[PDB]
């Protein structure tokens, strides 16, 4: 924490709520080769290390541009192609069944 | 519900999932080794799988087996994003041990996320040491030695008032006690006094005053990471912190030739302490 | 359905107020009073000074440069009041300082007096340069033009200087001064320079 | 106090892998002062004072084509009391590599030690 | 039982308020005892 | 003492930097780089359950630079059979020794 | 590279300079000449009473503009 | 700019009924300890941002020591805003405050 | 190859109107390749491809055609092009600004970043960067970030510094609403330079050089002609050293340079309608922000010096100025010490003041000491100790200050001292505050030899008395401090021979 | 001059490139390392 | 101090539009732009324009990412003071589905 770096805005409440199937409009990445790696150490397109994931080993990220020090992360979303059930909320969808 | 929003069931089932990122997934190694990390190995397992079904759709469409195929490894899809996300609830091989503890698991403990990374941390400019007691210092002071003097630092912002104290912080630097480490500019940058000479240090210590070029953060001043003087406060604290009297406010006296925090006689009973080798942490 | 879901997007890029002319000249009233209100914070060293603390912080820098939430060049601003903390018009306000920094935080409002050019808005502006390729124009004598010779008509040609560029005839074997009348194609906000791009055809 | 850690160039290697590591000094591919705390078999000279941070042994790898060295990691300084050497017996007539040094740290009675 | 309680605060929709202690170090804000109760605000002497 | 990582920014010099409480690197002038992370987790063979093994190593305090594969093995098994000698697999040669 | 890093050297967007929020409160009414010629006056010549040197050199060029010929 | 203007006319209207006056105040006129601790350390933190100080302070160079000696002559220029549970507040200021 | 190759860069561009974006990362590649490589673009195409860009620039914009711009903009040594070659150039990138404005965000990072060369390289770097700073108005403000971001560093060669700060200068006299953001940004970084030498100078007693002769070496230099994957963890010899006989000479040659280019703009016509009064002001502004609290800072503040002895008027709107800090109710004790301590050794050490001027500042220092008498006499015998008064023991000695260096300018033939002089000294040595205690050892003494001798107080029998009666460090050493002490630097005292006076 | 001492028969021993990790005298594998004349100083306290 | 400050305080950026820390992201600009902050899921594609009877896009509400896909909108974020693991718990608990919405109402 710096003084001399005030911050205006700041949370009042916070929402609980479910992430809904349009994961589309956040995550553009689409993480689907279950292979990580390969040969000579670069994460492979598509895998679950992907350059549009974060910057990682020296590179850039594919989606900010940043290095690992300046990077958030980002996040991908496998597309399952099946509706498995959410294992938190199987209680309760068994009450409404 | 001002929203207006419409209680669907798709709430229930989980069309897709989220991978979280990199930084949150960066590989976990042990010892002197690399290993993969423990939430890709219950999130490719799901992958292969969502592989499988992928073919396995286009083999039914092309035109019996082909459906014992396929209703079994939908027993196998909704348990390993089962494991993915609880890790009690999926039996799988039953050998014992079971690995990647999930997203449940990453939370509920007495460790888990909520309480060793929440509700309680590890915290920067601290310190803790054996304390030996002082009839010598007074009653709301602690004794502190010259090796936790060199490090634990205040980031003074420099004025006119405290210019001709916070000069002398400079020239004495990292190596003197009643020294700095670090000036901090306007633009944020910090400047380590470490490697220099007190030729260096004796120059920028003349330039605390001088105003910035810059304009966007001309309202800031510098500011000087002093050590910790004897006008400074400090928390100290012993392991069960029973009640807010095991906590407490102490002033600092910087002790030469002393190796171990230093306490006095009166504050013997509120912290519960008995000088037989036990550790206080001190905040400061 | 999407008549209201998606009808605030429209909102969104739906242009507030338009431009019209003046004293039918053609030229369209481009400067503009908006007013506006703002949320800043405050120095300890303004502290005995508030209103100079918030133009020299926050409305100096704001100046002659593009400004998103309202579409146009701040060109200036009237009338400061600090809002105070307290429903009690006075000198003696009072600001909220905030918990972690000393730093204060207010509501302002100000008049700022924008200038806003948008699509099929048609202004003056005096030649700057003129090659076979384009025009460099000063709206105000102070905003980059460029119109450009796909949007410059075909019936016009460029004679070429002899050893110093190259000026310019219309139809009419007019050699043309500065003072030329166009219409804006689009507003460039590509860097911290504005571009007006404009076309002479209608 | 005395204190052994054993240096153990076997221990990554794999059961079939050839020998890539060798105690000493590769050639030509030289940091000085390395030569203050060790002899000409990447071996410490007994008797020295070592800090922590300080290079402990020396050997040479092919999978890097590096000199590196083996760093003492103790806030407590020591000197070297002893430098053994093992040589091999299930697979023999090879060269050393598994060395046990023991180290010398001296205790005068601090403030907060117990009698 | 930490994910019973998440299961039960999604399924209700609860706003959380951020007003128990146990929740303002969650979200990193200013506790509200003491010398969080009030609010300081800086009399400034001009218009 | 001083070991490698990226250049130093401040207009200062292109450079290599140095330590100071051992997982903040800063340069040779003072100036100050952005938080390396040193990636770390406890203890207490042991220490769980053992799950995989694979070829990476940690070597840039912090982040891994190591182990890559056969970026080294073309001229690997190019230098292992030129530092004995003599191994008597000869032709013309003898008619002369 | 060189300038490829130091990202926040060039952003110059800390709450000690930008606003936080901006906010329009009525619609932007359209102004006079006669208004934009005493709004000009009495504001250039209200700040000459340090930045602000460079923009004031471009309000007294459109000041002129209203009124003058280069 | 319609939707704003609502907007903030809630948000100080709203603010306008939490708002106590100086007569119907019911609270304490004591500085309660809480008070005095942060009202000294807001003050020093702005004596330390260049603050104009209103104060001859005698060559003492701690901030939190000068903050003190503008207690003791009713010189600092901050004002208490006092929140009941219901969100209602009263606005105490420093120099009618009885500081024990 | 003149008619060959006309074709070759028109459909060039043609095939970035057919979209596939082929020839141009190979004919604007080479053209990114340096002038040191000879296998570049010669100036024959380059005046072919170029006319194909400057009459057809609509055809360019794309996205993909940036490298087609961005190796134009890395074109090195443009500046040495020959003048119908270059004339072809600079119209290139008038017609290119222009037309989008985008790119000066660009170029203008080139030419500031290129004023490292002398005036007679730069003569058309300004005349592109004066025509944009006229051109486009909002370009005064982000190139006035590029010329703090690019100024050269401290542990650059010394040419750097001397012709980046005369370019500097150079660009102030075309933009004189950018010149406040000049001055604050040298004499900025003279102070990063100046700071580092008071303390490699000696102690209270100086040397001689020990050169009967001196060196200036013009030809110090060498010829202007001036990665493997990884380096490896690297080791000793830093070998951290300063050009200690280096950092005297660049403050030889810049703050010469800046005394040079300033006196050729104050003079008595600039006063007149010019940049007399601009100049003058934005310096002593500059001085009572930057300079006056720098502490311990010799051979800076020679430039306030040098500007205010062109003019007798330019000391008069100063003395006052100096008196209107030294005397200034709202600011800091500080503040004021080291201002008094600022103006006795300007009175005394300044060879061009006016007789007149000099007895008006002690007229308002006596004015301040007798109006004195009661207002605060009559607190001494009072509770609290003599560290109220360290304003009254600062003025006092300011004026003492003056009597060991001007004493002669004060006393007729018949000996009447102006404001009664050896009535004064006399009755407020006798004072409660004992002035001649806590005042500083040297001046207080140096008064002492020289008021017996000029007939005006007695007080061998005070000082006597004062030590034998025998929080202050921060008071010792603003009056030990003296601003104008006889000068380190020898380029720069050549010029103030002139204007400064020595002991004798 | 090379100098290892063995552990059994204390004979004084040197050790080259390509050798066994053996005593010469003796067959015995543990060979303990000399020390020569190097400074080393100490504070006599 | 002993909890935010001096353990893990960081100043991240929240979309005040929909109230999440993880979904913002600096853009990738024009290299004669400043970058600036954005939000994915608060953004629509370029390629969705919808037809003052037409409407143009004002030219700064359009950014682009690294890889080269443009979006409109994604503005309206701003900089609070949370601690780290607020993020970390935000990835974790989006990995159950579970989203949290931040309301930044001083604004
Ligand atoms: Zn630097």
């Amino acid at each position: 924490m710096d003084i001399s770096k005030p911050v205006g805005s700041e949370i009042t409440s916070v929402d609980f709520g479910i992430l809904t199937a349009k994961i589309r409009n956040l995550s553009a990445k689409q993480i689907t080769n279950p292979t990580v790696l390969d040969n000579l150490g670069h994460p492979v397109s598509g895998g679950l290390y992907d350059l549009a994931l974060g910057a990682f080993l020296r590179n850039l990220c594919s989606t900010c541009g940043l290095d690992e020090k300046f990077c958030p992360g980002h996040q991908g979303h496998i597309e399952l192609p099946v509706p498995c059930y959410n294992p938190l909320f199987f209680n309760q969808l068994y009450i409404y069944l | 519900n001002l929203s207006r929003k419409l209680v669907k069931a798709d709430s229930f089932f989980m069309d897709v999932l989220v991978v979280p990122p990199t930084r949150f997934r960066l590989p976990s190694k042990l010892g002197e080794e690399v290993h993969e990390n423990s939430q890709n190995q219950l999130l490719s397992k799901v992958l292969t799988t969502s592989l499988l079904i992928r073919d396995l759709n286009d083999d039914l469409s092309k035109l019996r087996v082909i459906f014992s195929r396929l209703m079994n490894a939908f027993v196998t899809i909704q348990n390993d994003v089962n494991a993915f996300i609880d890790s009690t609830k999926a039996q799988g091989r039953t050998s014992g041990k079971v690995p990647i503890p999930g997203v449940k698991q990453a939370l509920e403990k007495k460790e888990g996320l909520f309480r060793k990374h929440m509700m309680g941390k590890r915290v920067n400019y601290a310190a803790r040491s054996v304390i030996s007691p002082d009839p010598n210092i007074e009653t709301n002071e602690i004794g502190v030695p010259p090796v936790f003097a060199v490090k634990l630092t205040y980031p003074e912002p420099v004025t006119a008032y405290n210019i001709a104290e916070l000069r002398q912080a400079v020239i004495n630097g990292p190596d003197k006690w009643p020294g700095a480490t670090q000036i901090q500019n306007e633009d944020g940058s910090l400047v380590s006094l470490i490697g220099m000479s007190v030729e260096q240090r004796k120059a920028l210590a003349n330039q605390l005053l001088t105003p910035s070029s810059n304009v966007s953060t001309h309202t800031l001043n510098k500011k000087v990471y002093r050590h910790i003087k004897n006008r400074d406060v400090v928390l100290m604290n012993r392991q069960p912190t029973l009640h807010k009297a095991s906590m407490m406010g102490h002033k600092v006296r910087v002790l030469p030739n002393e190796k171990t925090l230093r306490l006095h006689y009166a504050n013997t009973g509120a912290y519960n302490a008995d000088f037989d080798g036990d550790e206080m942490n001190m905040h400061f | 359905n999407e008549n209201r879901e998606t009808a605030r997007f429209i909102k969104k890029h739906k242009k507030q107020v338009t431009n019209p002319i003046d004293e039918k000249n053609g030229t369209s009233n481009c400067i503009v009073r908006v007013p506006i209100a703002l949320y800043v914070s405050l120095a300890p060293m303004y502290l005995e000074n508030p209103l100079q603390g918030v133009m020299k912080q926050h409305l100096n820098p704001l100046v002659m440069k593009y400004n998103n939430k309202v579409g146009g060049v701040v060109l200036g601003y009237e009338g400061l009041k600090i809002l105070d903390a307290d429903p009690l018009d006075t000198s003696e306000k009072l600001i909220k300082i905030t918990p972690d920094t000393p730093f204060g935080f207010t509501w302002c409002h100000v008049n700022l007096y924008v200038w806003q050019p948008q699509v099929g808005d048609v202004l003056e502006g005096y030649i700057f340069i003129q090659s076979a390729s384009h025009i460099g124009l000063l709206i105000h004598d102070a905003f980059n033009a460029s119109i450009k010779k796909n949007n410059i008509p075909v019936d016009w040609t460029f004679v070429h200087n002899d050893v110093e560029l190259g000026h310019w005839v219309d139809s009419n074997g007019e050699p043309i001064d500065g003072k030329l009348r166009f219409t804006v194609r689009n507003v460039h906000t590509t860097g911290r320079v504005v571009s007006v791009d404009g076309t002479l055809i209608s | 106090m005395y204190k052994t850690e054993k240096v153990d160039l076997a221990l990554n290697r794999n059961r079939g892998d050839p020998i890539t590591q060798h105690f000493g000094f590769g050639n030509d591919e030289w940091p000085k002062e390395w030569l203050e705390k060790l002899d000409e078999d990447g071996l410490p000279y007994i008797g020295t004072y070592v800090e922590e941070g300080d290079p402990i042994c020396a050997y040479f790898d092919d999978t890097l084509n590096k000199t590196k060295i083996k760093t003492y990691h103790s806030s407590e300084p020591a000197y070297i009391e002893e430098v053994n050497l093992i040589g091999d017996e299930s697979n023999k007539f090879q060269e050393l590599q598994t060395v046990s040094i023991k180290y010398r740290i001296r205790r005068t009675p601090q403030i907060g030690d117990k009698f | 039982t930490t994910c019973q309680f998440l299961t039960k605060a999604v399924l209700d929709n609860e706003r959380e308020q951020l007003d128990s202690p146990s929740a303002r170090i969650v979200v990193g804000k200013l506790n509200n005892v003491g010398t969080g109760s009030f609010d300081v605000l800086a009399k400034v002497p001009n218009a | 003492t001083f070991i490698r990582g990226p250049i130093c920014g401040t207009d200062n010099c292109p450079s290599r930097l140095w330590r100071i409480i051992d997982g903040r690197r800063t340069c040779q002038y003072g100036h100050v780089m952005e938080g390396d992370v040193e990636f770390n987790d406890d203890e207490d063979l042991g220490a769980g359950v053992i799950t995989r093994r694979l070829n990476l190593t940690t070597n840039a305090t912090g982040s891994f630079q190591s182990s890559q594969l056969t970026n080294s093995q073309l001229l690997q098994q190019q230098q292992r059979q030129s530092h004995k000698k003599f191994k008597k697999l000869i032709g013309h040669e003898a008619k002369l020794l | 590279m060189m300038k490829g890093s130091r990202r926040t050297g060039n952003n110059t967007a800390t709450t000690l300079n930008t606003p936080v929020v901006i906010h329009a409160t009525q619609l932007p009414q359209h102004v006079s000449t006669d208004e934009v010629l005493q709004f000009l006056e009495s504001f250039i010549d209200e700040k000459e009473n340090t930045n602000l040197s460079s923009s004031i050199s471009q309000l007294k060029r459109i000041q002129r503009d209203f009124k003058g010929l280069p | 700019p319609e939707d704003f203007q609502q907007h903030e006319q809630i948000r100080r209207k709203t603010l306008k009924e939490k708002a106590i006056p100086k007569d119907q105040r019911a609270t304490t006129p004591y500085m309660t300890k809480y008070e005095r601790a942060r009202i000294l350390g807001t003050r020093a933190l702005q004596i330390s941002m260049n603050a104009p100080v209103f104060v001859d302070l005698e060559g003492e160079t701690d901030p939190l020591r000068i903050a003190m000696k503008e207690l003791a002559e009713k010189k600092i220029p901050l004002v208490i805003r006092r929140y009941l549970p219901d969100g209602s507040f009263e606005d105490w200021s420093v120099e009618e405050l009885i500081v024990d | 190859s003149a008619a060959m190759y006309s074709r070759f860069v028109k459909s060039a561009l043609d095939d970035l109107d057919k979209n596939d974006s082929t020839q141009i990362g190979i004919i604007a590649n080479q053209v990114a390749l340096p002038s040191k490589n000879p296998e570049r673009i010669n100036d024959k195409n380059l005046n072919i491809l170029l006319d194909i860009l400057s009459s057809n620039i609509n055809r360019i914009e794309s996205s993909r055609g940036t490298f087609l711009i961005q190796s134009i903009i890395n074109f090195e040594k443009w500046w040495e092009l020959p003048p119908h070659t270059l004339s072809k150039y600079i119209y290139f990138i008038k017609i290119l600004c222009s037309s989008i404005p985008k790119w000066w965000q660009d170029v203008s990072m080139i030419l500031v970043s290129c004023f490292i060369l002398p005036i007679k390289q730069t003569v058309c770097h300004h005349d592109m960067l004066k025509y944009f700073l006229r051109m486009i108005p909002s370009s005064m403000g982000f190139i006035d970030t590029y010329l703090a971001k690019f100024f050269p560093n401290k542990n650059d060669t010394r040419r750097k510094l001397v012709n980046y700060t005369s370019n500097l200068l150079k660009l102030r006299g075309y933009c004189s609403e950018l010149g406040f953001q000049i001055w604050s940004l040298l004499i900025e970084k003279i102070i990063s330079i100046d700071v580092e030498l008071q303390n490699e100078l000696d102690e209270l007693d100086d040397d001689v050089d020990d050169d009967d002769l001196e060196e200036v070496d013009l030809e110090d230099d060498d010829d202007l002609d001036d990665i493997e994957g990884m380096d490896g963890t690297e080791e000793y010899n830093v070998e951290l050293t300063q050009g200690i006989k280096e950092l005297s000479t660049k403050l030889d040659s810049i703050l010469t340079l800046v005394s040079t280019h300033v006196e050729e703009q104050v003079t008595p016509e600039s006063l007149e309608s010019g940049e007399g009064v601009g100049v003058f002001n934005t310096l002593t502004t500059l001085f009572k922000t930057h300079v006056l609290p720098t502490y311990y800072t010799r051979s800076i503040q020679y430039i306030m010096f040098h500007v205010s002895q062109q003019q007798l008027e330019l000391m008069d709107s100063f003395l006052v100025t100096l008196i209107d800090i030294s005397f200034a109710v709202n600011e800091a004790a500080e503040k004021k010490i080291k201002s008094l301590q600022y103006l006795g050794s300007y009175i005394a050490r300044a060879k061009k003041l006016s007789r007149t001027q000099i007895i008006f500042v002690a007229s308002y220092l006596t004015s301040w000491l007798n109006r004195y008498v009661i207002e605060r006499e009559e607190e001494v015998d009072q509770r609290g100790g003599m560290e109220r008064f360290k304003h009254f023991y600062a003025a006092f000695q300011a004026l003492c200050y003056i009597f060991c260096f001007r004493h002669n300018i004060f006393r007729d033939t018949d000996g009447n001292w102006e404001c009664e002089l050896d009535k004064f000294f006399q009755r407020m040595v006798i004072s409660k505050f004992n002035p001649l205690k806590f005042c500083n050892e040297n001046v207080m003494l140096m008064f002492a030899r020289i008021a017996q001798q000029e007939s005006v107080a007695y007080c061998f029998s005070i000082i006597e008395n004062n030590n034998n009666e025998r929080t202050r460090q921060q008071f010792i050493d603003l009056q030990s401090y003296f601003p104008y002490d006889p000068l380190f630097l020898k380029n720069y005292k050549i010029l103030m021979k002139e204007y400064y006076i020595e002991w004798s | 001059t090379l100098k290892y001492i063995c552990a059994e028969c204390s004979s004084k021993l040197s050790l080259s490139r390509t050798d066994a990790v053996r005593c010469k005298d003796c067959g015995h594998r543990i060979l303990l390392k000399a020390r020569t004349k190097r400074l080393v100083q100490f504070e006599a306290r | 101090d002993r909890l935010l400050n001096s353990s893990d305080y960081t100043q991240a950026s929240v979309c005040r539009e929909c109230g999440s820390i993880l979904t913002t992201q600096q853009s990738v600009p024009r290299i004669g732009s400043i970058s600036t902050v954005c939000c994915r899921r608060c953004s629509m594609r370029f390629e969705d324009a919808k037809k003052g009877e037409k409407i143009f896009i004002d030219d700064s509400q359009i950014w682009e990412d690294g890889q080269g896909n443009k979006f409109v909108g994604g503005n309206e974020t701003t900089t609070v003071a949370i601690p780290f693991v607020l993020k970390y718990l935000d990835s974790e608990l989006s990995a159950m589905g579970i989203r949290l919405r931040y309301n930044v109402e001083p604004k």
